């Protein structure tokens, strides 16, 4: 068999790890982030001004994680480490 | 051997194919509620003390009836009343015959059920949720109109989200039917398996298991009603 | 094979159900809800009975 | 024949456990709700009843 | 065996991972968005409208990584990467 | 050996992945909405219909999700892309 | 080999994956919706009546996820789509 | 190769794959729900008896999942469907 | 390729994920539980005696999904079912 | 292919899964329990004293699978059952 | 077939679950992080910078595990140990 | 085929699930903790220095299985058990 064949499918499964996790991991941690914040706003109208200043970062930490997972899966995918 | 599906008293008729077992049990289900219905109206008094039966069937009215006026006035929408009635207890009774004693041994080693739940056949969920779902789309379209329904139904709350609200409308219906079928289906694998066991060891999970069904089976036909309620009442409104 | 395609039954159980709602539509829905309005009528001029009377005696004595 | 018997016993557990401790709290209710309805019954009654006396004390006066 | 049946079976998985990552983080971190707008509401009525803006930035923010997953998903699965 | 087999078998566990990742998110969020709607009508039995409106909004987008991924579940299994 | 057997073991698998999704998902829903219900029958506990409509509403839409996945990891492996 | 030694690996890891979702559910929700019930316990001594039967109707709810993911996973190892 | 030798790898993956998925579960679920207990015995402190009652209810629920586990997964790899 | 080799295989994957579920569940309960004992400090600070006896017990249970996981690994890793 | 392209194969797979399962490690625990942070803030707007100095740290021990995980990602990727 | 290589590839694949493993729990417990240290420095900011102590306890617990795993992956992937 062609071992090209076995190296890209371990690649494409691998990046859809690497994607699943990243999802998963944005997904709950916006979710999570965004409750704090419509709590937030729902106790005082006046903080929703503030409140968006330590939310953003909230979200530069996870939306990041997210994104450096999906450059990875270029990696995998598109330029496989150890093609042959 | 499981042996799932396999249903029994299969015909033909019209070029169609009729799974005879389902329409038996239906047809048991039916005719149990509808000797309720006439033991009622045989004994229903309003000066003197109710009968058990009467109790029954007024507590499941005036259930049906809370619910309704809690989400949807009573004036707007009788016919709920009924519908989520009829729904309740049938999907009810059919659960509960399946407690009977009518299990026995295919002459194979499978077990054979002489009455098994309609509500494990996809037919049957599928008949009441798309009963459901005609029926409170009709509603929605008298109340709204032909052309003022659809748009309500796809605006939705956030006219933004039309996508999203499209495909909860196909929602609704697959989770009525599937669901039920779902943990009935189930429940007809677990006596299934159960009776694997040698008859000494037997009776303790099924009688654990089927114990525990019959509470699952009301808490199904309760919730069967509630959502066909609150999907009218969602259906019609403004 | 496959169990779960539907079949010519679903028409057959669609059947079967409306009559049933039929008999529930007819014979036990609509008593069932005279039952209930007619007691709840009861208590209500119960109670107004009670205070007729009450109101009734209190004018007696005062008049 | 075994898988019958087997089931057979499973459901007289389901009965006596049935009838042990579900049955006596649902005949319970029942009675209870039995009770309420004949005392508004009687409650009327008798209501009915003080009224017709109310009436025949203020026609005396 | 045929290369190409390998790849594909590969991206096939990789697309379900890809999937279901984004179904789970999009399902639980709108469940939490919609926990908080649900209690900022109960909590007073008035706020309803007023927590319409923070609220559709969470879900904007976690239904957009679910897209992004689906976008990669199609990816995976009609235009397979190195699939020979 | 059958290539389709492969990707038959491939195309099954996809499937089988993107219907549990489904099946958490949906699960998880709708518990998620329900214990603020429960808890908002416990302390405010007046909300039981005011709640509903953001309840629904939410649990929609939850099942959005997930139906999402059934349709796809289904492509991948009944007409399964690269499938010879 | 048996092309059917290997798609049997996907489909196997990928029915496993169905209903372990499930699982989680309904567990853990299930469990938050009965919190919920717990927590408000502490904080007044003659609410009890009045909190079982919205709590079996909740349950509802957190099995639906559940019997779904149930029903079609039956299809799966009781009648395998694309089995030769 | 017997196809059988296929299928019944195969087996193996999907009941693995229930059991594991259904004790994680199952966990997980009893927790959740023995939380709540502590908490309403620790909260009014006297709700006692009331907070149990929610709790045991959780526990029911929950406990029921995984017992149906255990009968499942037996399907799959002592009755596997597709034996060859 | 000895039936046995794929039978065995096959009920070894499954009982890896069995042990996986209950070790999950009692982890997270007994801290959820003992946090309920922490607090109200941080409120509380009189009423550590009555919190011990709901808590090893809730750890016995949490535990025995565990030790169920446990029991096939010893079933998994010591007797494997369907081996020849 | 030599039958050791696959079962070993086999074995490995099932270690890392046992690992990866305790591992999982080990952090996740411990970081609630300390999420406990941190809050109740710092709402009562002369609590810590008496808050460590529960602490202790939650953690106690939490670290026990979690090391009994451990243990399994080993015997599937070091002595792996059936191996031939 | 090459012994390189098994061992690549199973590099990637692993390098993908390290990248998923530090993906949702991180987007998880930052997300429950910056809630905190925003709860704080809007509660109290002046402690806007006090509460910097724990939530760095939190976040900082987040982001270790997350970048550790990528080094050894790297490590199974680009030089695969035991390649062969 | 040299069994080596299968070895290596299950050693790879179980050292990936060991770290991913323990980087969920790793990130999530110690945003857990994190969590319940900023709300408790918000709550009383002169309590700080007395939150440290329960804190590094929590964190050093989750830290520490985390880096059990790590040691645990290094044997799976460079001293393999079960080499041949
Ligand atoms: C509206 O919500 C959205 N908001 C976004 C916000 C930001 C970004 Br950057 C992308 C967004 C993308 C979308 C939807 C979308 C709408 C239209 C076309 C494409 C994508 C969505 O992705 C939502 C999926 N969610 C609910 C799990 C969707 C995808 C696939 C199928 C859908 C079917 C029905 C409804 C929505 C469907």
């Amino acid at each position: 068999l062609d071992p090209n064949a076995i190296i890209t499918a371990g690649a494409l499964i691998g990046g859809g790890l690497i994607m699943g996790g990243g999802a998963i991991g944005a997904g709950i941690g916006d979710g999570i982030a965004g409750n704090a914040l419509i709590s937030g706003i729902a106790r005082q109208p006046e903080a929703q001004g503030r409140l968006f200043t330590p939310f953003f970062i909230t979200v530069g930490l996870v939306e990041a994680a997210y994104f450096i997972n999906l450059a990875f899966m270029a990696l995998f995918v598109f330029a496989t480490p150890g093609l042959q | 051997a499981i042996h799932v599906g396999h249903h029994t008293l299969v015909f033909e008729l019209f070029g169609m194919t009729f799974n005879g077992d389902t329409i038996l049990a239906t047809a048991v289900t039916a005719v149990i509620v509808i000797a309720l219905a006439f033991y009622l109206r045989a004994k229903v008094t309003s000066t003197g003390v109710p009968s058990g039966v009467q109790l029954f069937w007024e507590a499941l009215t005036i259930q049906m009836r809370q619910q309704i006026e809690g989400s949807i006035g009573m004036k707007i929408a009788p016919f709920v009343l009924p519908l989520s009635v009829t729904i309740f207890v049938f999907i009810l009774i059919s659960n509960w015959l399946a407690v009977l004693p009518l299990q026995y041994g295919g002459a194979d080693g499978a077990a054979a059920e002489l009455y098994k739940a309609p509500a494990s056949d996809i037919n049957f969920v599928l008949a009441l949720a798309l009963f459901v779902f005609v029926c409170y789309h009709a509603a929605g379209i008298w109340r709204r109109g032909i052309v003022g329904h659809p748009i309500k139904v796809v605006k939705g709350h956030v006219a933004f989200l039309a996508p999203i609200n499209i495909v909860e409308e196909l929602a609704k219906p697959i989770s009525l039917a599937l669901r039920l079928f779902g943990n009935i289906f189930a429940g007809g694998i677990l006596v299934a398996l159960i009776a694997m066991f040698p008859w000494y060891i037997q009776w303790f999970p099924n009688a654990v298991w089927k114990t525990f069904d019959l509470f699952v089976g009301l808490i199904q036909a309760f919730i069967f009603s509630l959502l066909t309620i609150l999907y009218f009442s969602q259906s019609m409104e403004l | 094979s496959n169990f779960l395609i539907p079949n010519g039954t679903f028409f057959a159980v669609l059947i079967i159900f409306l009559i049933v709602l039929g008999v529930i539509s007819k014979w036990v829905v609509p008593p069932i809800s005279k039952v209930l309005a007619e007691r709840e009528a009861m208590l209500a001029k119960t109670a107004a009975d009670n205070r007729k009377s009450a109101e009734q005696v209190a004018a007696a004595q005062a008049d | 024949m075994s898988i019958f018997i087997g089931q057979l016993i499973g459901f007289a557990v389901i009965a006596f456990i049935i009838v042990k401790w579900v049955v006596p709290p649902v005949r319970t209710l029942m009675r209870n709700q039995q009770e309420a309805v004949r005392a508004a019954l009687a409650e009327s009654a008798e209501a009915a009843k003080k009224l017709a006396d109310a009436d025949a004390m203020h026609a005396k006066a």
